[PDB]
């Protein structure tokens, strides 16, 4: 690493160099936390956590008692040992919380005044995160599953919802319209993910074994179905181009939008071309899940390799994106995992299980 | 150097006392405090012992690992890392992993092993967050009764 | 808020890339040099070069190309910036005026992207129809040039390949055809595709991909004659055309990877290729009757470590080197009588990496002068530097240096150093720790390819002398050094914080701190003491030394016993590289938690954490302005200056002040090359720019500010890049704009300006008022 | 009486199963969809309708 500096200094090497490679020694070297702590609030198990997009500062997490915290992450005390205390509740006493499991909470990207929560409960509900009260409701005829705003849209504020209905719902934040929907899944949407790179384009995994890909913008269907064997066992599309052999009930970009990760209930993750998703046969081995719900999983940023965490059993399988390498298991959690979220800026990784924890993962020296 | 503490460790459990017979656990602390492989060496006995199916030996393993426990440090470290199995294997938490019989050993295994981990969640809990972690689930998610 | 004014004192002096070609007029040669910032045009002479034109790019240039459009008269120069502002620009000569005309610009930012490792990438098609871009790993960028646009309007075409190393345009394809290397699991693999603007997509290459070398790094498009592309590789060089695949393995070249390459002649039959160590090869294209018969390499001497090179005419070649000067060098066609061909005709200075330096009042003036750690491996010495214009000389070391400080009371500096050594180990060449009067090795009893061997060069401040090299333990890397005189003796000495490196690990566990004493010639070892990891920086503390081991900031006593002693720890950092102090307050400045007030409260005897700013930038220097503003310098090449603000937000150090420098600053040091302004602070860079800080009055900032945006809506750039997003804050996860920071250059062009624009400047005083303000803001260097 | 019960947490109907260890007079009734656990005793009169009884109450106590 004294090479490091070196080349830094001498210009040798791009600064970007010694950044990056440093980035992925210390997410190789994610370990359970020597001096840290996060305050337990959840009477239930964390099925969602979101660390907001600006400043990385503040974390959501959605209990399956309906609860939403809003943890400081920042160690404002003096200590090398801190706990990241909890700055806000929507508790069992607020007039608005969730009457069931919060399953997915999102920051409002571009801005930290805002956020929102889907639940269990019917109802994705928006959220003032400074007065802390519920600017508006959007509610559902079936529960959902999973919802997603754009990371990248400066234009349009959509939220994807999908419910256990077969329809992806689209709620404009601007003036509220939640009428419409994307026809072409037959059974509930476990999963649903914004492109990164591209505005209108929206990724949906749903039960019936099948990932689409939309441009919300069109007035015709799906972009794109992936396909396992990108047509080695080819048919007429009515139920052949199955993204898996079970549910798909996790979806993510990787940081560049360039990749979409798909994890299925048949113990399998895939790699997809985004740009017309072909598989990319990266192996991954057996990654277990069997998750009834969605599953989030999250990608690593800013690193010489692309990592993927993804909850496996009680455990966080790191894996090399592009190549499938098995890094290694983050093994600290008593129950199955439901959701890891990662902190880019200090390749920090804080994990929400059914054992009421969240776990703060953080590099070795 | 391993012939003799197997054997030690063999008649230590498989004998089935009501209390650990002094002089060969004396024996045992001195050729455990001899190295720190062979020490984790008889963690390793310890670990297989206690999948094994009987009350009894499961609870001599268990005191076993107290002993070491409170005894020493690196016992402590090697047996946090894996304190999840540690306590599937103890404390039955796991329906679909009970405990052998005789159900006197097993309930005085319970019992012993509920009031070992209040003193180790009272004296190295800080040290070992992991051990702070155990001893929260097994007290909420759990509902282990730590006053029976 | 804070009030800062950044000026430039000397100007970028690394070339970064290097260009000839017929851009001034059609029967011009010209050589234009892209030094970070500055585009510097020359003009080919029979000797020489004559310099025509100098221009200041809003912009660090990472790409500059030139090409001839069909139709055009002379070349036009492609040129995209590290902010990725594409320009075409031709030289338009009315008279004795100069113009530069922007034809076409645009920002080819992607939105989100990973930038590729091996860095930005851009080749023009040899038939001048487009322009690729490798920006981002898995695209490529294409700019038609057919369809002229004056926006530059790009598409990104998907590659299945997100691993690229190096990629050109072959000649002689009826379609664009890029030929690529790139790195899988499987290996190194060069694979060709044919562009389609059309249809705006890769088609099937000519030739199927084949797999290279290992470390095959480099191609080369050699011209229509031969076609095809030649890959070099840190052990072989192998030239594909589809059928033909010729091979060589030239043991000449395995000592060292080949890094720049030039075409000599306009049909390929010759390339110059330049490696690391400075050595220059000839690669020969022996055709036969045309095809291909066989390569032969030959080396014909040594330069510089050339970063570029190119071939100007009659055997003169330009190797611009980012390291050492750069040269200008005849390449004769018998040998030197020493098997070296080259002979170096003309020498360019260049402050290479100014790792480190120290103002000194040498000569017992009123006036400073800047001793810089210059260059690296073989270009590495010492550059002394006044105000006569800037008067610079220079020391050459032979060997890298590292650090540097003054030793008033023993008239010496002592300089850490860094040699290569091959094999026990033998050196590559004399260098300056070899050649002291005096030397000694370390014999401590603390402890118990090629490598670098450390030194502390005692080094006559008249003479520029090595009075004495003392040689480190083995594998023992000197990182930090600081002459002071500790607790209450009256000795001064030089501590050398060190680390103990091997290749079995990636951070060391262990160092040492020497504490010698410069008496009678000698160095005695007065003191060490082991310590557990990499002591990256020191500094006198009130008479005791502040270190900093791997991520703790721990304060050492110098005992009556001659002996250091901690006395208080602090360990809330993740590594703390660069330590500054002013008073009874410490700044640490983190590798990415990037700032850390500290204070020693002398009552009780330990740190306390004053003050934080908790946004991650990656350092690469800090200073400390005032009693509460600090200057801080993010390896993304920028500014930033922190404030202590006015409960627990108080810890919470504000951001006042952002600034896009475009230099990555290695050093900073309060001092004035020169006999209004609050404080000076010098900095150095990589590319060898020395620049200068001071604070300023709020109504003065505000004036110049207004001067600023006056001058930003009247002067005009040269790729019409906006001043205001050059100077933005701006790192991959984030992008400001500038604030608390003055432009000095660009204040300072308002003298190099006309009456009327002055007037148009000063609608809204006269203008006779702010020439004498910006008068007396030149006078401060 | 019916065996399989809306779960209190993810309200899914009839998600969550019941089981009856008599042998060691312990009801657990999981639900299969949020993977909500809970544990009471039971008696040989008791019922999975008893089980899901003891769940909402504990529920309700814990939510106070
Ligand atoms: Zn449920």
């Amino acid at each position: 690493m004294l090479g490091f500096l070196s080349a830094r200094q001498t210009g040798l090497e791009d600064p970007l160099r010694l950044r990056r490679a440093e980035s992925t020694r210390r997410v190789l070297g994610l370990e359970l936390n020597k001096d840290r702590d996060v305050e337990r609030i959840h009477g239930g198990g964390i099925n969602t956590l979101d660390i907001e997009p600006v400043e990385g500062r503040y974390m959501l997490s959605g209990g399956s008692d309906g609860v939403i915290v809003l943890y400081d992450l920042e160690n404002s005390s003096r200590q090398s040992y801190y706990t990241c205390k909890a700055v806000c509740s929507i508790g069992r006493d607020h007039p608005d919380v969730h009457r069931y499991s919060v399953e997915t909470v999102q920051w409002y990207p571009h801005d930290t005044g805002m956020f929102t929560s889907s639940s269990f409960d019917k109802t994705l509900k928006v959220w003032d995160t400074n007065t802390l009260q519920t600017a508006d409701v959007f509610n559902f005829e079936e529960t959902v599953y999973s919802h997603h705003m754009s990371p990248v849209s400066t234009k349009h504020c959509l939220v994807a919802v999908g419910t256990r209905g077969p329809k992806v719902q689209l709620c404009d934040l601007k003036s509220g319209s939640c009428s419409h929907i994307l026809q072409g899944h037959r059974q509930e949407i476990l999963a649903v993910s914004w492109s990164p790179r591209y505005d209108y384009i929206l990724a949906t995994a749903s039960a019936d074994s099948r990932v689409k890909l939309w441009d919300v913008r069109r007035a015709s269907g799906c972009l794109i179905t992936l396909d396992q064997h990108n047509g080695k066992k080819s048919q007429a599309v009515e139920s052949a181009n199955t993204a898996h052999n079970g549910k798909v009930n996790g979806l993510c970009f990787t940081s560049d939008g360039l990749h979409l990760l798909t994890v299925g209930t048949d113990n399998r993750m895939r790699l997809w071309n985004s740009s017309n998703g072909e598989n990319t046969l990266v192996n991954y081995g057996k990654v277990c899940n069997n998750s009834k719900k969605g599953l989030k999983f999250t990608v690593s940023c800013g690193c010489s390799s692309e990592f993927v965490f993804v909850p496996y059993g009680s455990t966080i399988a790191v894996y090399t994106v592009y190549s499938g390498e098995q890094i290694t298991m983050l093994k600290g959690h008593y129950k199955t995992v439901d959701c890891c979220v990662f902190q880019s800026n200090f390749q920090e990784l804080y994990s929400g299980s059914r054992d009421c924890n969240i776990l703060a993962w953080v590099p070795s020296l | 150097m391993d012939q003799k503490l197997s054997k030690l460790v063999e008649e230590l459990t498989t004998s089935g006392e009501p209390r650990l017979n002094p002089e060969k656990m004396k024996e045992l602390k001195k050729i455990c405090k001899s190295s720190e492989e062979q020490l984790s060496r008889a963690y390793r006995l310890l670990i297989a012992q206690l999948t094994q199916e009987h009350a009894e030996i499961r609870l001599s393993a268990f005191q076993i690992v107290e002993e070491l426990f409170v005894r020493s440090h690196q016992f402590r470290m090697l047996v946090v890392s894996n304190f999840q199995e540690f306590l599937e294997l103890t404390l039955g938490t796991d329906p679909a992993q009970p405990l052998p019989p005789p159900r006197e050993a097993a309930q005085r295994l319970r019992q012993a092993t509920t009031r070992a981990v209040e003193g180790w969640n009272e004296k190295f809990g800080e040290a070992y967050k992991k051990l702070a972690l155990g001893y929260h689930f097994l007290r909420h998610n759990k509902k282990v009764d730590f006053q029976d | 808020m804070s009030y800062n004014y950044v000026v430039t004192a000397q100007k970028p002096t690394a070339v970064n890339g290097c260009v000839t070609g017929h851009f001034t007029s059609a029967e011009d040669l010209n050589l234009l040099i892209a030094k970070n910032t500055r585009l510097e045009i020359y003009v080919v002479t029979a000797e020489g070069l004559r310099p025509v034109k100098e221009v200041g790019m809003y912009g660090k240039i990472a790409v500059m190309e030139l090409f001839r459009p069909k139709g055009e008269s002379k070349d036009l120069l492609f040129i995209l910036t590290a902010k990725y502002n594409a320009c075409i620009l031709e030289y338009k000569q009315s008279g004795e005026s100069i113009d530069i005309i922007t034809r076409a610009h645009g920002n080819v930012q992607d939105r989100i992207g990973r930038p590729s490792e091996t860095g930005i990438i851009g080749i023009i098609d040899p038939e001048c129809r487009m322009i690729g871009l490798r920006l981002y790993d898995g695209l490529f960028k294409v700019i038609p040039l057919d369809r002229d646009n004056k926006e530059l309007k790009a598409f990104n075409i998907r590659l299945e390949e997100l691993h690229v190393i190096d990629v050109k345009f072959l000649y002689g394809c009826q379609a664009p055809t890029i030929c690529f290397v790139y790195q899988d699991p499987q290996g190194r693999h060069v694979k060709t595709y044919e562009v389609s603007l059309r249809e705006k997509e890769f088609n099937k290459g000519p030739w199927k991909q084949e797999n290279v070398e290992a470390e095959a790094s480099m191609v080369i498009a050699v011209p229509e004659p031969f076609g095809g592309a030649i890959i070099i590789g840190q052990e072989s060089i192998t030239y594909h055309n589809g059928d033909k695949y010729l091979a060589i393995a030239p043991p000449i070249i395995k000592q060292s990877t080949i890094v720049c390459h030039n075409r000599v002649d306009p049909n390929g039959s010759r390339y110059l290729l330049g490696d690391m160590e400075g050595r220059l090869f000839m690669l020969l294209l022996e055709k036969e009757e045309v095809t291909l018969k066989d390569l032969r390499v030959e080396l014909l001497g040594e330069t510089s470590i050339a970063e570029c090179l190119t071939y100007l005419d009659n055997g003169v070649v330009f190797v611009g080197s980012r390291l050492g000067d750069s040269q200008l060098v005849k390449l004769n066609v018998d040998s030197n009588e020493q098997g070296s061909y080259v002979v170096a005709m003309e020498t360019f200075t260049n402050l290479g990496p100014i790792v480190d330096m120290c103002v000194v009042d040498l000569e017992r003036q009123g006036q400073g002068q800047l001793v810089t750690c210059s260059g690296a491996f073989k270009e590495g010495s010492l550059r002394i530097i006044r105000n006569g214009k800037l008067h610079i000389r220079t020391v050459p070391l032979y060997e890298s240096p590292r650090k540097i400080c003054y030793q008033e009371v023993s008239q010496c500096f002592g300089v850490l150093s860094s040699r290569i050594e091959v094999q026990g180990t033998t050196a590559l060449r004399p260098s300056a720790s070899t050649q002291a009067l005096s030397s000694s090795v370390s014999s401590s009893k603390l402890f118990s390819e090629e490598v670098e061997v450390h030194n502390l060069l005692i080094i006559d401040q008249h003479t520029f002398e090595v009075l004495h090299a003392h040689q480190f333990l083995q594998n023992e890397y000197a990182l930090s050094l600081v002459s002071c005189k500790l607790g209450k003796d009256p000795n001064t000495y030089f501590i050398v914080g060190t680390a103990m490196v091997y290749p079995e690990e990636a951070e060391p566990k262990q160092g040492r701190i020497v504490v010698f004493q410069y008496s009678d010639g000698k160095l005695q070892t007065v003191a060490e003491k082991e310590v557990k990891g990499a002591v990256y920086s020191m500094v006198e503390f009130n008479g005791k030394l502040l270190a900093s081991i791997n991520s703790t900031v721990r304060l050492y006593e110098w005992t009556t016993e001659k002996e250091l002693r901690t006395e208080c720890n602090h360990y809330n950092n993740i590594m703390a590289l660069y330590l500054k102090t002013k008073g009874d307050f410490i700044l640490v400045g983190d590798l990415m938690r990037s700032v850390l007030l500290l204070a020693y409260k002398p009552m009780e005897g330990n740190f306390e954490e004053i003050a934080r700013d908790f946004n991650p930038n990656w350092m690469s220097a800090v200073e400390i302005l005032d009693d509460d503003n600090f200057l801080g310098a993010e390896n993304a090449f920028n500014l930033f200056v922190c404030q202590k603000d006015s409960d627990e937000e108080r810890q919470h150090l504000q951001e006042v002040g952002l600034f896009h420098l475009g230099e990555f600053v290695n050093v900073f040091c309060h001092g004035s090359l020169v006999m209004p302004t609050q404080g000076s602070v010098l900095f150095g860079t990589v590319n060898g720019m020395i620049g200068l800080v001071t604070s300023l009055s709020e109504s003065w900032y505000n004036l110049l500010l207004d001067m600023q945006n006056r001058l930003n809506k009247v002067i005009k750039s040269v790729g019409k890049i906006e001043h205001s997003f050059w100077r933005s804050f701006h790192t991959e996860r984030k992008t400001e704009p500038a604030t608390g920071f003055i432009d000095g250059d660009l204040i300072e062009s308002f003298l190099d300006i006309s009456r009327p624009k002055m007037q148009e400047v000063v609608a809204n005083a006269t203008a006779d008022d702010l020439i004498k303000v910006v008068e007396e803001l030149t006078r401060i260097h | 009486l019916e065996t399989q019960f809306t779960c209190p947490f993810c309200n899914h109907e009839k998600s969550c199963d019941v089981k009856m260890d008599r042998a060691r007079n312990t009801g657990v009734i999981s639900c299969t969809v949020c993977l909500e656990e809970f544990q009471t005793p039971i008696t040989y009169l008791s019922e999975p309708v008893d089980v899901y009884s003891d769940w909402i109450d504990a529920c309700e106590a814990a939510n106070q």
